[PDB]
C-alpha cells in the first residue's frame, strides 16, 4: 500500500518540458499534488476527486495535471522555471474526505531543480575520520564521523555500513547540508554524519566501517561538454577498519 | 415540528445529443433553495432562495465541484448501468437519486434517507439504519455487493448524521423567517350539478404551508370512499400549496356530506358542510 | 481570508513530556476538516489526525486536538514524547471537495535525559589522509546550545542526538572543521557557551 | 421502461377576479421520462415569456414541474395549457376553469 | 450542502 513517485529527483534546465508521474494501486479516488517551498507549508497545485476529475488548487499556474485512469495521476510542466524549483509531493486515499481511521497517504517527494544549465552539478568526496584515542580512553566509547563535500545540488542520502549491513543504532545525520559559501546562491555544500560504536567493537581489527553517499546527479542522456567528469548519479564512499589497542 | 433537507439528482443520456443531461435541486421542508443544470449557460450551482444567497463564492465554487464530481460518477454510472441490461447506446435512461435528513424541534440528528433509482423504479436504497443496503433486483445486487465492499453505508451514514444535519440548522437559523413559518388552508366549497339528480360537492383548501394535507369527506359520519376524487398537491407558486377533494353526491342529499380538514396550522380539525 | 497560522516556529521540550502546538486559522468556510501532519528530518509526510468541524474533539493515540470553533483554534497535543516525535508538524484546512490550505509548519524538538554527561572537545584523524582533521564536541548535557560558526571558513554543524539503542544511552554531538592551518579544536567552539568542565585532552 | 403519463392542472395562483394582475399556472406531475413540452395559452395562442420550475420528482420517482406567468383575467379572455410527451399521440389541451 | 461525491459507483 504505498504512492511512488518518479523521479525522486530532477535537475532539469529552464524550458524542457518534463512530467513527473505518481501513482497508487489502492484504487483511491483522490489524489493531490503539492510543492514545498524550504521551510513552508504544503502548497495546493492540482487534485483530482475522481476518475477524470480535475481541479484548481491555489498555484497552478505553469502546471497541468490528467486523470484518465484511477492509479495516476501525472503533473506536467510545459516550460519549467527557477521559481518551479521546489519539493513535490503526491498524496492520495480512497476517497476525498476519509472516515474517521483512514489514511492520508504520500508519496516520498520530488526534488526538483530548474537551472539555467547544469555547469555547477558536482559529487560530493566523502572521508572518513577515525575515533581519536582520547575518546576511547575517556569514555570506553568510539565515535567515527563521515563528511560528505563539494557537492551540488544537496540531493544526496548517507548511509553507514558496518560490516556489510545498514545500521542506525548510534548514528546522527545532520538533517540539513550546509552551505560551504553561504554568499552565493549556486554553493556547493558539505554534509556531516557520526557513527558511535563502543571501544571494544572499535578495536576488533575484523569489524569493517563504511560511510555511503549516493548523489542524485545527472543522467547518462543529459548534455555534457565540460572537461571534469559528467557528475551523473552516482555513490560515494570512505571506509575504514577497527584497530587493536 | 420536525424538518428536512433534501437533493434530487436527475441525470439522463441522450443518445443523439451529445453529453448527458444533468440536474440537480435541493429542499429545506418544502421550499426550494439550490439548482443545478448542466445544460444552463453558469455550470454552476445556483441560490434559489433569499435566505441562501449569503452565502459566499466560496460556498457556490464548493457546492459546484461536488456537482461535477456527482455528474462525472453518473455519466460512468449510466454506462454500467446499460451494460448490467443488455441496453443500447441508441436508448435513453434515467439515474435519480434522492439523500437528506430530518432534524427534530431541538435541532438533532433523527432520520437519513439514500435512494436510487433507474428508468423509474427502485435499484438500490440504504435502510433506516443506515447501515444495510435494500437492492431491488439483480443487476441492483452487483452494485450491492460492490457497496459493501467499499464502506459505502459508513461514507453516507457519516454524512447524513454529521455535515446534513449542520447544514439544515444553518440554513433553518439563516431563513428563520420564512422556514419556520406554517400557514393554515383557507377553505371552502363549490357545488356542480352533474344531472338534475346528481352533483360535484367540491372541498377546496388553499394557501396553506407546508404542503402536507389531508382531505375527507364523510357520508353521515361514514368515511366516505367510494367515489371521492382527489388531485396532487398544487403549488401556488408564491410559496403555498393548494388541494381539493371532490364527491357526487345524490342531489337534495347535500347536507348529509361533511369534508374534514387536517393541517398542521390547524388548533383543531375543520369541518365543511355544503349549506 | 483563507489562512492558516502556526505562529510558534519552533519549540523545544523534554522527553517523556507533554507538548501543544497551536494552530489558528481565518476562514469563510463553514463545513470543513482539519488536518495534522507530521515531516520527518527525512522529509516524508506523514498524517496523525483529523478534526472534523462537527465532530468531538479527535484522540488518537498519543496525539489528541482540543478544538475550540468559535475561536477557530484546532491544537494539537503530543503526550509521553519520545525522540522520533522530533519532526516539523504542520496543521491544514479543508473543505468539502478535495481542497486543502497548510499552515507553515512548527518545528519540535524533543531533547534527551543526559543523566551522565561528560562534555568534551575530540580530535579525529582522516582514515586516509595526512592533513584533514575533525573536532567532535559531544557528550553535553541538552541544555548547552551550539552557535553557529561566525567565521565564513570553519563550519560547525548544529547538535544531533544519536542513540546507542542496545545499551540504552543518549548522546549529543556537534561537529567543526576547517582547511584553515592555525585550526585546532581548543579554538573550534569558541563562540559558544560550554560548559565549564569540557575535557579536553592533554 | 415504465412509461408515465403527465396529470395537469391548470389554475390561478389567487382566487380570480376580473381586473386583478394574477399568475396563471400549468402543473405537470406524475410524468417519466423527465422531457416534456407546455404550453400557456391566451385565446389559442402561445404566451411568449413563460417560465418554468427545475425540475424535482415525488417519492414514486415520477417527475413534476410547474409552468407559470403573469396575466390579468378578464370575462372574454380563455386560458389553456398546452402539453406533449412521449406517452401522448397529440398534444393534449387542459382549458382554464376558474369555477372549478 | 452536498455530499462529497465517493464510494457510490454501480
Amino acid at each position: 500500500a504505498q504512492v511512488t513517485q518518479n523521479p525522486r529527483y530532477l535537475i532539469t534546465v529552464t524550458g524542457k518540458k518534463l512530467t513527473v508521474t505518481c501513482s497508487q494501486n489502492m484504487n483511491h479516488e483522490y489524489m493531490s499534488w503539492y510543492r514545498q517551498d524550504p521551510g513552508l507549508g504544503l502548497r495546493q497545485i492540482y487534485y483530482s476527486m475522481n476518475v477524470e476529475v480535475t481541479d484548481k488548487g491555489d498555484v497552478p499556474e505553469g502546471y497541468k495535471v490528467s486523470r484518465k485512469e484511477k492509479r495516476n495521476f501525472p503533473l506536467i510542466l510545459e516550460s519549467p522555471s527557477p521559481n518551479q524549483t521546489s519539493l513535490y509531493f503526491c498524496a492520495s486515499s480512497l476517497v476525498s474526505t476519509p472516515l474517521p481511521k483512514e489514511t492520508q497517504y504520500f508519496g516520498p517527494g520530488t526534488r526538483l531543480l530548474v537551472l539555467e544549465d547544469l555547469k555547477n552539478v558536482f559529487p560530493p568526496e566523502v572521508a572518513v575520520f577515525e575515533p581519536s584515542e582520547a575518546e576511547i580512553s575517556h569514555t570506553q566509547k568510539a565515535t567515527l564521523v563521515c563528511l560528505a563535500t563539494g557537492f551540488y545540488p544537496d540531493h544526496v542520502e548517507l548511509s553507514w555500513w558496518v560490516n556489510g549491513k545498514e545500521v542506525h543504532s548510534g548514528v546522527c545525520t545532520d538533517p540539513q547540508p550546509l552551505k560551504e559559501q553561504p554568499a552565493l546562491n549556486d554553493s556547493r555544500y558539505a554534509l556531516s554524519s557520526r557513527l558511535r560504536v563502543s571501544a571494544t567493537f572499535w578495536q576488533n581489527p575484523r569489524n569493517h566501517f563504511r560511510c555511503q553517499v549516493q548523489f542524485y546527479g545527472l543522467s547518462e542522456n543529459d548534455e555534457w561538454t565540460q572537461d571534469r567528469a559528467k557528475p551523473v548519479t552516482q555513490i560515494v564512499s570512505a571506509e575504514a577498519w577497527g584497530r587493536a589497542d | 415540528g420536525s424538518h428536512s433537507m433534501r437533493y434530487f439528482f436527475t441525470s439522463v443520456s441522450r443518445p443523439g445529443r451529445g453529453e448527458p443531461r444533468f440536474i440537480a435541486v435541493g429542499y429545506v421542508d418544502d421550499t426550494q433553495f439550490v439548482r443545478f443544470d448542466s445544460d444552463a449557460a453558469s455550470q454552476k450551482m445556483e441560490p434559489r432562495a433569499p435566505w441562501i444567497e449569503q452565502e459566499g463564492p466560496e460556498y457556490w465554487d464548493q457546492e459546484t465541484r461536488n456537482m461535477k464530481a456527482h455528474s462525472q460518477t453518473d455519466r460512468a454510472n449510466l454506462g454500467t448501468l446499460r451494460g448490467y441490461y443488455n441496453q443500447s447506446e441508441d436508448g435513453s435512461h434515467t439515474i435519480q437519486i434522492m439523500y437528506g435528513c430530518d432534524v427534530g424541534p431541538d435541532g438533532r440528528f433523527l432520520r437519513g434517507y439514500r435512494q436510487d433509482a433507474y428508468d423509474g423504479k427502485d435499484y438500490i436504497a440504504l435502510n433506516e439504519d443506515l447501515r444495510s443496503w435494500t437492492a431491488a433486483d439483480m443487476a441492483a445486487q452487483i452494485t450491492k455487493r460492490k457497496w459493501e465492499a467499499v464502506h459505502a453505508a459508513e461514507q453516507r451514514r457519516v454524512y447524513l448524521e454529521g455535515r446534513c444535519v449542520d447544514g439544515l440548522r444553518r440554513y433553518l437559523e439563516n431563513g428563520k423567517e420564512t422556514l419556520q413559518r406554517t400557514d393554515p388552508p383557507k377553505t371552502h366549497m363549490t357545488h356542480h350539478p352533474i344531472s338534475d339528480h346528481e352533483a360535484t360537492l367540491r372541498c377546496w383548501a388553499l394557501g396553506f404551508y407546508p404542503a402536507e394535507i389531508t382531505l375527507t369527506w364523510q357520508r353521515d359520519g361514514e368515511d366516505q370512499t367510494q367515489d371521492t376524487e382527489l388531485v396532487e398537491t398544487r403549488p401556488a407558486g408564491d410559496g403555498t400549496f393548494q388541494k381539493w377533494a371532490a364527491v357526487v353526491v345524490p342531489s337534495g342529499e347535500e347536507q348529509r356530506y361533511t369534508c374534514h380538514v387536517q393541517h398542521e396550522g390547524l388548533p383543531k380539525p375543520l369541518t365543511l358542510r355544503w349549506e | 481570508a483563507q489562512k492558516v497560522t502556526q505562529a510558534q516556529s519552533s519549540v523545544s521540550m523534554p522527553v517523556r513530556k507533554a507538548v501543544t502546538l497551536n494552530c489558528l486559522y481565518e476562514t469563510s468556510w463553514w463545513s470543513y476538516y482539519i488536518f495534522w501532519y507530521k515531516q520527518l528530518p527525512s522529509k516524508e509526510m506523514i498524517f496523525l489526525i483529523r478534526q472534523g468541524s462537527d465532530e468531538q474533539n479527535a484522540k488518537s493515540g498519543r496525539y489528541s486536538v482540543n478544538f475550540k470553533k468559535a475561536a477557530k483554534s484546532v491544537a494539537l497535543t503530543i503526550s509521553a514524547l519520545q525522540l522520533e516525535d522530533s519532526a516539523k508538524y504542520f496543521c491544514a484546512l479543508g473543505d468539502t471537495a478535495g481542497k486543502s490550505t497548510f499552515g507553515d509548519g512548527t518545528t519540535l524538538t524533543v531533547k534527551p535525559n543526559i543523566q551522565n554527561p561528560d562534555p568534551a572537545v575530540y580530535q579525529l584523524r582522516d582514515s586516509k589522509s595526512s592533513d584533514k582533521s575533525v573536532c567532535l564536541f559531544t557528550d553535553f548535557d541538552s541544555q548547552t546550545n551550539v552557535s553557529q560558526s561566525k567565521d565564513s571558513d570553519v563550519y560547525i554543524t548544529d547538535k544531533c542526538v544519536l542513540d546507542m539503542r542496545s545499551m540504552d544511552f543518549k548522546s549529543n554531538s556537534a561537529v567543526a572543521w576547517s582547511n584553515k592551518s592555525d585550526f585546532a579544536c581548543a579554538n573550534a567552539f569558541n563562540n559558544s557557551i560550554i560548559p565549564e568542565d569540557t575535557f579536553f585532552p592533554s | 421502461m415504465i412509461q408515465r403519463t403527465p396529470k395537469i392542472q391548470v389554475y390561478s395562483r389567487h382566487p380570480a377576479e376580473n381586473g386583478k394582475s394574477n399568475f396563471l399556472n400549468c402543473y405537470v406531475s406524475g410524468f417519466h421520462p423527465s422531457d416534456i413540452e407546455v404550453d400557456l395559452l391566451k385565446n389559442g395562442e402561445r404566451i411568449e415569456k413563460v417560465e418554468h420550475s427545475d425540475l424535482s420528482f415525488s417519492k414514486d420517482w415520477s417527475f413534476y414541474l410547474l409552468y407559470y406567468t403573469e396575466f390579468t383575467p378578464t370575462e372574454k379572455d380563455e386560458y389553456a395549457c398546452r402539453v406533449n410527451h412521449v406517452t401522448l399521440s397529440q398534444p393534449k389541451i387542459v382549458k382554464w376553469d376558474r369555477d372549478m | 450542502i452536498l455530499d462529497t461525491a465517493g464510494r457510490e459507483e454501480y
